[PDB]
DNA sequence: GAGTAGCACGTGCTACTC
DNA sequence: GAGTAGCACGTGCTACTC
């Protein structure tokens, strides 16, 4: 059974390995670089504080933009 | 001996769950009593990191359709 | 040569799902 | 109970560094 137990285990690792594989690479810092799980784990934390920041800043500028324009829409 | 690098390694792993918790705290990940899988987690960042750029990509359009529309309305406004 | 970092494997538990 | 997924260990290997 062991010898079972064991590929399974393996098979399980791999599915692992290849997600890690492909947050990494989802990364804008880490993309294409030998980063070790830690450096991934850390550097993607980073990354989506960062959009979440600037997805917000923007969203403001959106809102910003339209007020400025349907008030020009009434003096036009 | 043997006790220095299984000591080393335990530590190591630590660390790493330390920042696996902490990717955990941001992404929705989960409503209610949430799953670790280690691999639910590295798919749900993946694909939320994936939604984050999706929205940064749409905003920077609408913002510069809402500039050239703001533009407009202000040289009409002039005639 | 000896120490360290990062991995990946074999293994034995828990806790299901069928 | 039989068949696993998920996980933590204890270890073995490889590649570096000085």
């Amino acid at each position: 059974k062991r010898a079972h137990h064991n590929a399974l285990e393996r098979k399980r690792r791999d599915h692992i390995k290849d997600s890690f594989h492909s947050l990494r690479d989802s990364v804008p810092s880490l993309q294409g670089e030998k980063a070790s799980r830690a450096q991934i784990l850390d550097k993607a934390t980073e990354y989506i504080q960062y959009m979440r920041r600037k997805n917000h800043t923007h969203q403001q500028d959106i809102d910003d933009l339209k007020r400025q324009n349907a008030l020009l829409e009434q003096q036009v | 001996s043997r006790s220095t690098h299984n000591e080393m390694e335990k530590n190591r792993r630590a660390h790493l769950r330390l920042s696996l918790e902490k990717l955990k705290g941001l992404v929705p990940l989960g409503p209610d009593s949430s799953r670790h899988t280690t691999l639910s987690l590295l798919t749900k960042a993946k694909l939320h990191i994936k939604k984050l750029e999706d929205s940064d990509r749409k905003a920077v359009h609408q913002i510069d359709q809402l500039q050239r529309e703001q533009r407009h309305l202000k040289r009409q406004l002039e005639k």
